[PDB]
């Protein structure tokens, strides 16, 4: 919510974009839509950096997960001090 | 770097070198004017920018041309 | 004559008093 | 416009003078005979053939007793423009017609991209001549209708 | 909401001081703000160019004041050509005593500043005689400006604010601006121009007073009414004028000569009066086109529909485009930039040629100043206008409504225009590039006829269609068989004609192969120039490297490392790119006037004929020679007058080197050295009893960016307006 | 690699000196003769670049200031220049060939390379210990003896070539004396013999407006040990 992260359903369900959440922001769930029966979720946006690494390894068509940065909150700015 | 470079130039050519009279007298090459037009950030645009220039703008059409083609190609 | 007080007025005060005025209210909280 | 030509520009037939007189005050200081005195005095021919070619292909000059150029195409001038302009358009379109029919012809292969940082030099033999007779080939080619396509652009 | 800013929470809620720079460069953006409505999106903008108004009119009360307060108005008149007008007094108390003395001068008792405005001349032609016409000038504009301030308070409170559909009245208001906004101003500025500035210049002092006693014509207000108007034109003024007596004084009040008024070089009051009579007409009469509430006149929707071509070449046309620009004002600001920005360079180069003010082509600073100014301004506004093209393809496009019609279409085939844009470009780049490096080394080697001088014929058969005889080309206007010339034989020719080959005046300056190879760099500009922006509004709303561009709006930073990387993508960054090409743009071109110009006015007008054909031609002839005596505006001997200009050269040149400092160094780098600097502060005694209320953070990636430009451009103004006004304002010629 | 070229760059300042040069003219009145070392070659103009250096010569005046190099070796002569650009250039050849061997025929192992001890003993004592004693030999047998002779003023024609000296050891007693006893003073810590070659003096040299060639040769002797 302090960004938005968003997962589609062109999701393969290869689990690159949750293992690359620097902060654990992604996780994944069950599907039926998929070969491999899962798709990627979103449940923990608050602390997402937007380091946008998270869909630098989404390898589809355009894009599976996406992240449209809005607001900055203290964690979300990753300051330390 | 670049101000070593410029500090040594204007340092010898004001306060070092140039030619020596028979008589003795000595005359630098800029006339001594190193410890007076230094300390202006626009005395280091006149005196040493501006007036030690010319012989490269100038340089047209005698040997030390390929010096005034690159002194452009260079900007 | 009157250039000498005006000109410290814009100069000093008015700004003075504008920064500080400013610094409160974007300062505040409610 | 006012272009006096060269052959009769006193301006002209000054920088001719000067150039000269140049030269020959730098001459005046070596041997009569040394390879100084030669390279300087092949330069000083070099120099008044030059001027006497600019007065003679009817080059007209200025004030500046300088040569100017006419490009609006009267042919009296022809070959200040035009005609090196046609050579190059010439010469232009064979390397580019010769670049195209390589990219097509090696485009039907397992990996066209091997086949350009590594030039296939006798395929590129056989193609160098076709840009020879390029506006030809060319020009049937928009005729035909095969020296473009329409709508599959990327991919195929 | 909760604090600074108040029109957006987003920001609010941001603790560290990103909140206060964000709170700042979004006050304006009203669309972004919280909470808008389409009334208050209206009604915010309408009281807020009230408030412009009340800043223009309290602008021109301080000039009016202080040049009738501290200027030499009353005494400039008396002589134009030998004293320099003021604009202001110095007080500085860090002045020493020799610069008390140096700044002392155009007959003042203390310091003083030189206006080179040119507003000395401008109420001098207008009819404006001593100080307190001046300050009833004042008065006036500072009570307009007070007027306004009412209008933006009045119409936000209830019962006074305007409804949607009042805004949206495209017809009624097109009516209005151009029969009564354009149209009746220029008629009643003929009427002050033939009661107060034509009698001014014929010694008749006409005032508030007593300008219901004199007479316009001593017949007047009758040859009108009969329909014999061919009075009006009888007995002009006589060759032999002087500007501010009865001296060969005429009586023609409505003329049409053409010429320049001999003493002053300028145009004549009495072709001034007629022409903006003449254009009182035509708006007047453009001006009842659109139907209103009287059933009668076109309907601009009706216009758009029925332009469709047969054959299909241009889609459905211009359908549906009434409701694209009447609902989008990011499309409507577009427009009036594009208009905006052609004029004020059509305004800086009419009025160097055709000097409109008398006395004012023989103050050389002035026309620099005047000439130099617009072209800049003119730059920044064109930018703009593609700048808000972009917006509208984002914000308010809508791809339904707009079907087939000419607007899709132009994002149809964006590659075909981006392309060619990009070849005219590089064919231009290389060979006006080409052929300056071929002369720069033809002459290193001595050799000056081994140039490519290519003479720039069809702008001289052009002037040669005007009238010029140098180049002799005898066409229209130059020859006398022509009909052309037959035509305006008993007209203008003979003052036209006389203009034209006086080689005094800047009309139709000679021009050689050196101007040939300059206008090419100029056209350069303008391709590149357009190619960055019209790049930046097609791929607006969507390319390959990222089709839904559009989800993320005009400005962001960029979309992360991946896919290659993708740094410098938005709209946004295209407008960025564009500024620089701008300046350098009109570099370009006030370099080629200033030079050209500064040749002339010294009578050595071949230095420029020859020099500007290779590259240290300009760096040695024009930038190095020229600024010697702004350099010595101090030195380690004494200081002049020009010291102050010496100064801002190199505070020009300061500014402008900080530029490079945030358009390279990147942010990340900047963030990691506060870091420790926010540590250092936290552990230090007698310094941790002070804390930030708003954490420190390096500044946004974008805002570096438009930091960065905002050094680059102030300093590259500072500069060479440093350089323009002390080299030219030194020799005075 | 990278050493083969240096000494390839090398070959060339050497060969370039000796075939395009006024470098023997120079050696006549250094004072008033700009050095030129390279000359262009006349096709589009540009042989306006040959500059009038004086010396009867023309070509780009130099000012990497090999000259004064090759004078305070006491060359004196093109032919010496030619020689030895020979021989940088064989060294090139040997360089690259030593890489090519020790890659692809006979290749050391790790444990060559990591005994530093050794490899900061050979470099200490053999490249930069006895680099310097054999300079500082030919400084004492043939710069100083030969520069002596132009210094004192002599057309380079006629100065004795360098292995007279060392052949004819009369010659050197000419000047030297310290010479006729042989190395046996330094045999018998009479050091102070050695006086007139070997000595401490400071300053630069009014004659020719650098450092004492003595200095010179006695200083790489006190960096040899
Ligand atoms: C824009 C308005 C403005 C005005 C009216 C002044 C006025 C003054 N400045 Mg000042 N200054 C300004 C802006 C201004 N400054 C800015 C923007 C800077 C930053 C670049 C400075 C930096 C500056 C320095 C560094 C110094 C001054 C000083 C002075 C004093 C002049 C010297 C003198 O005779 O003092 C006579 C009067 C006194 C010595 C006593 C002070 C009287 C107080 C103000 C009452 C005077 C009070 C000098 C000064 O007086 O400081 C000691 C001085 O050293 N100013
Ligand atoms: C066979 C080679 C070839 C051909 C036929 C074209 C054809 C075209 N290019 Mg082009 N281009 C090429 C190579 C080529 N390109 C290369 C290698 C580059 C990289 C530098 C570019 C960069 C480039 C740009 C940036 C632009 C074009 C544009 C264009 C179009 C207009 C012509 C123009 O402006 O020329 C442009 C000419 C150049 C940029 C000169 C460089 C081309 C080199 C010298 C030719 C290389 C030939 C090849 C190596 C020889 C192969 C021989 C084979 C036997 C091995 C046209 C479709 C323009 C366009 O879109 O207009 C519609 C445009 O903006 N091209
Ligand atoms: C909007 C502009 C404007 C306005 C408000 C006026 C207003 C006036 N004019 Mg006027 N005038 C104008 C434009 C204007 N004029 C122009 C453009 C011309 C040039 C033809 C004239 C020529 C003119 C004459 C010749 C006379 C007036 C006169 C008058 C006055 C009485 C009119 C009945 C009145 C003050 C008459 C008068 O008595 O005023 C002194 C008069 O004799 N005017
Ligand atoms: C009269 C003409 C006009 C009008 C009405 C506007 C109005 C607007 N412009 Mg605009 N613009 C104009 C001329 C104009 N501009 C010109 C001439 C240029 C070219 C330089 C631009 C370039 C431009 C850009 C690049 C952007 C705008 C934006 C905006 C909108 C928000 C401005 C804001 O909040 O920043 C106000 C800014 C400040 C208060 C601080 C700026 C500090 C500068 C350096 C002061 C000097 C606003 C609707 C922005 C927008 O819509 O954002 C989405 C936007 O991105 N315009
Ligand atoms: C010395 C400064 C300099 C130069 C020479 C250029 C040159 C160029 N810029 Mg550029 N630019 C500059 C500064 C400069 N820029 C700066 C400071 C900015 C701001 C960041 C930009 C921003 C910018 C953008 C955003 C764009 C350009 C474009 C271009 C090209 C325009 C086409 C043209 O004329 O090519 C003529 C060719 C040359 C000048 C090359 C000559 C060098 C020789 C011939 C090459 C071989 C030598 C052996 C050209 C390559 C535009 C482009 O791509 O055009 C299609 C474009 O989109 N530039
Ligand atoms: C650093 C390497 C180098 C460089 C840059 C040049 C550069 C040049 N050489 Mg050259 N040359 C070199 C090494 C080099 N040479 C070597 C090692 C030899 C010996 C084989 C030569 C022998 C040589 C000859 C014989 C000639 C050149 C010539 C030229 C020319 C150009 C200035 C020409 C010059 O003639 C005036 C020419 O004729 N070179
Ligand atoms: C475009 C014309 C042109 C051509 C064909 C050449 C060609 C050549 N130059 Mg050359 N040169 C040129 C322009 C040109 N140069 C320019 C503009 C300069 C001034 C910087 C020089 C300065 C220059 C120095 C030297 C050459 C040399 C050479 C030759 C060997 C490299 C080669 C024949 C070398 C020889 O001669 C050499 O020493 N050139
Ligand atoms: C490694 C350097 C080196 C080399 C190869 C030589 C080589 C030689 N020296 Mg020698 N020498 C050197 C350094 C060197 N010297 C130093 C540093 C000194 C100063 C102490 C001397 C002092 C010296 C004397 C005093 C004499 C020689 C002589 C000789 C020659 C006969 C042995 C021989 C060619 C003898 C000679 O004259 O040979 C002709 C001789 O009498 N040398
Ligand atoms: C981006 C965009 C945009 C914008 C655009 C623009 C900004 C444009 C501009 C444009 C421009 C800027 C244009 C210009 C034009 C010009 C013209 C069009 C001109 C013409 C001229 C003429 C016509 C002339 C004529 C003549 C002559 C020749 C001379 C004599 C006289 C006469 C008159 C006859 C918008 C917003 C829409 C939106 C969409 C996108
Ligand atoms: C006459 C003249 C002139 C004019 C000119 C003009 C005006 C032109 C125009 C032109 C144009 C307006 C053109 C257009 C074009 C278009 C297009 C479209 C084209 C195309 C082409 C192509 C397509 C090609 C291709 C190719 C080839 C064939 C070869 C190479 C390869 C390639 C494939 C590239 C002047 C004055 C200068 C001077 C005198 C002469
Ligand atoms: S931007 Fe970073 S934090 Fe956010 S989801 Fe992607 S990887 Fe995770
Ligand atoms: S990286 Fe993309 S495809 Fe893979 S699991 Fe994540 S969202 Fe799905």
């Amino acid at each position: 919510m302090s960004h938005s992260v968003k997962i589609y359903d062109t999701c393969i369900g290869c689990t690159q974009c949750v293992r690359a959440c620097p902060t654990d922001v992604l996780e994944m769930i069950p599907w039926d839509g998929c070969k491999a029966k899962q798709i990627a979720s979103a449940p923990r946006t608050e602390d997402c950096v937007g380091c946008k690494r998270c869909e630098s390894a989404c390898p589809t068509d355009f894009l599976s997960v996406r992240v449209y940065l809005g607001p900055e909150t203290t964690r979300s700015m990753a300051l330390s001090y | 770097i670049s101000v070593v470079i410029f500090h040594f130039s204007w340092k010898m050519q004001s306060d070092v070198w140039g030619t020596i009279s028979d008589q003795g007298v000595v005359t630098h090459i800029t006339g001594g004017n190193f410890a007076q037009s230094s300390i202006t950030i626009n005395g280091w645009l006149r005196d040493f920018l501006w007036a030690q220039a010319s012989q490269v703008i100038q340089s047209y059409g005698s040997s030390l041309s390929a010096y005034g083609l690159f002194f452009l190609g260079a900007h | 004559n009157l250039p000498s007080i005006f000109v410290p007025l814009v100069g000093l005060v008015f700004p003075a008093i504008a920064m500080t005025s400013l610094f409160l209210y974007v300062q505040k909280k409610k | 416009a006012g272009l006096t030509p060269c052959k009769e520009s006193k301006a002209f037939a000054k920088r001719e003078k000067q150039s000269v007189k140049k030269l020959n005050s730098s001459l005046k200081k070596y041997a009569p005979d040394s390879a100084p005195a030669l390279a300087i005095q092949a330069t000083i021919d070099k120099t008044k053939r030059r001027f006497e070619n600019y007065g003679k292909f009817g080059l007209l000059c200025g004030s500046d007793g300088l040569p100017h150029l006419i490009v609006s195409g009267d042919q009296r001038h022809w070959g200040e423009f035009i005609t090196p302009g046609v050579l190059f358009l010439y010469i232009a379109g064979w390397i580019g017609w010769v670049g195209r029919s390589y990219l097509i012809a090696v485009s039907g292969e397992k990996k066209p991209a091997m086949r350009e940082i590594i030039i296939d030099v006798e395929l590129a033999a056989r193609i160098i001549p076709r840009g020879f007779i390029w506006p030809v080939a060319a020009y049937r080619e928009l005729i035909n209708g095969d020296l473009v396509v329409d709508d599959a652009d990327i991919g195929y | 909401e909760l604090r600074f800013p108040r029109f957006s929470q987003g920001l609010a809620q941001d603790p560290t001081t990103r909140r206060i720079w964000f709170g700042i460069a979004t006050a304006h953006d009203f669309e972004s703000h919280d909470d808008i409505t389409e009334e208050r999106l209206y009604q915010n903008i309408f009281a807020s160019h009230f408030g412009q108004l009340a800043i223009i009119f309290l602008w021109t009360s301080g000039n009016l004041f202080h040049v009738a307060w501290q200027g030499n108005f009353e005494s400039w008149i008396q002589d134009p050509l030998h004293v320099r007008p003021i604009a202001h007094a110095i007080w500085d108390p860090h002045f020493g005593q020799p610069a008390v003395e140096a700044f002392t001068r155009g007959g003042a008792a203390g310091p003083v500043n030189i206006a080179y405005s040119g507003v000395y001349q401008w109420w001098y032609t207008i009819g404006l005689r001593t100080n307190e016409d001046l300050y009833t000038g004042a008065l006036f504009l500072l009570f307009l400006s007070t007027l306004s301030l009412i209008a933006s308070w009045l119409h936000l409170q209830p019962k006074w604010k305007p409804s949607l559909s009042w805004f949206k009245n495209a017809e009624s208001r097109l009516n209005h601006h151009l029969s009564g906004l354009f149209g009746v101003s220029s008629l009643a500025w003929t009427g002050h121009l033939v009661h107060v500035a034509i009698p001014a210049s014929r010694g008749e002092y006409v005032r508030w007073n007593n300008f219901l006693d004199v007479l316009p014509y001593p017949q007047g207000l009758g040859p009108l009414l009969t329909g014999q108007w061919n009075l009006y034109a009888q007995n002009p003024d006589s060759s032999n004028h002087l500007f501010g007596t009865a001296q060969g004084a005429g009586t023609a009040i409505l003329t049409l000569l053409g010429g320049f008024h001999p003493q002053t070089q300028s145009l004549w009051l009495t072709d001034m009066a007629h022409h903006h009579l003449a254009i009182a007409f035509i708006f007047l009469i453009a001006g009842h086109m659109y139907r209103t509430n009287f059933g009668i006149g076109h309907s601009i929707k009706d216009l758009l529909e029925a332009h469709t071509p047969p054959g299909g070449r241009l889609g459905r046309g211009h359908k549906g485009l009434y409701d694209t620009i009447n609902n989008s004002i990011h499309f409507q600001l577009g427009l009036a930039l594009a208009s905006l920005g052609v004029i004020t360079s059509l305004v800086a180069q009419h009025m160097y040629s055709l000097p409109p003010y008398a006395f004012i082509a023989q103050d050389f600073t002035t026309q620099a100043a005047l000439y130099t100014h617009h072209q800049y301004i003119a730059g920044f506004i064109m930018t703009g206008a593609f700048a808000h093209g972009a917006i509208f393809f984002i914000r308010d496009y809508n791809p339904e409504q707009n079907e087939d019609n000419v607007l899709a279409r132009m994002l149809d085939h964006k590659e075909a225009i981006i392309s060619h844009l990009s070849w005219a470009s590089l064919f231009l780049g290389f060979h006006t590039l080409g052929l300056y490096v071929h002369n720069d080394v033809m002459l290193a080697f001595g050799t000056p006829e081994k140039q490519i001088l290519i003479e720039p014929i069809f702008a001289q058969w052009i002037q040669s269609a005007h009238g010029k005889t140098t180049y002799g080309f005898d066409i229209l206007l130059s020859s006398t068989n022509g009909p052309a010339f037959n035509a305006g034989r008993s007209l203008w020719l003979p003052g036209w004609l006389n203009a034209v080959n006086e080689n005094s005046n800047s009309l139709f300056l000679t021009i050689g192969p050196g101007d040939f190879l300059v206008h090419h760099a100029i056209a350069l500009g303008l391709h590149t120039t357009t190619l960055i922006l019209v790049k930046g509004a097609l791929d607006a709303r969507g390319s390959k490297l990222m089709p839904d561009k559009k989800d993320f709006g005009y400005s962001f930073p960029c979309d992360g490392p991946g896919r290659g990387g993708t740094c410098d993508i938005s709209a946004w960054d295209a407008f960025y790119l564009a500024v620089f090409w701008m300046l350098n743009t009109i570099g370009w071109v006030t370099f080629y006037w200033h030079w050209k110009h500064i040749t002339l006015w010294q009578g050595n007008v071949s230095q420029f004929n020859e020099s500007s054909t290779y590259l240290m031609g300009w760096l040695r002839d024009y930038l190095w020679l020229n600024s010697s005596q702004l350099i010595n505006g101090y030195n380690p001997f004494g200081m002049n007058s020009l010291s102050v200009w010496a100064w801002m050269f190199l505070f020009g040149h300061l500014v402008w080197a900080t530029g490079f400092m945030f358009l390279i160094s990147w942010r990340g780098y900047w963030q990691e050295l506060i870091e420790t600097l926010a540590w250092a502060h936290e552990r230090t005694p007698l310094a941790n009893l002070i804390r930030w209320r708003d954490k420190p953070v390096a500044l946004s990636i974008v805002q570096a960016r438009l930091v960065g430009l905002a050094h680059f451009s102030v300093g590259y103004i500072f500069t060479y307006a440093a350089f323009l006004i002390a080299s030219t304002s030194g020799k005075f010629g | 690699g990278q050493l083969s070229i240096i000494f390839l760059w090398l070959s060339g300042m050497y060969f370039h000196g000796a075939r395009f040069s006024n470098y023997e003219a120079w050696l006549s009145d250094p004072t008033h003769i700009g050095p030129s070392a390279q000359v262009v070659w006349p096709i589009v103009g540009q042989e306006i670049l040959n500059g009038d250096v004086g010396g009867g010569f023309r070509g780009i005046q130099i000012t990497s200031g090999f000259f004064q190099l090759w004078r305070a070796s006491g060359i004196t002569s093109e032919l010496q220049l030619y020689c030895t650009a020979i021989g940088a250039l064989v060294f090139a050849a040997l360089m690259l060939f030593a890489g090519w061997f020790h890659y692809h025929k006979a290749a050391p192992k790790l444990a060559w390379f990591q005994d530093v001890e050794s490899m900061l003993n050979h470099h200490l004592a053999g490249l930069l210990g006895l680099g310097s004693l054999s300079w500082a030999g030919h400084q004492i047998h043939v710069s100083l003896p030969i520069n002596q002779f132009l210094d004192a003023g002599v057309d380079p024609k006629e100065i004795p070539l360098p292995h007279e000296f060392i052949l004819n050891r009369d010659l050197l007693a000419q000047l030297y004396p310290s010479f006729a006893e042989g190395a046996t003073p330094f045999f018998t810590l009479n050091w102070s013999k050695y006086a007139e070659f070997l000595t401490f003096r400071g300053g630069l040299d009014p004659v020719t407006g650098g450092l004492w060639l003595t200095d010179i040769a006695h200083h790489h002797l006190a960096i040899a040990i």
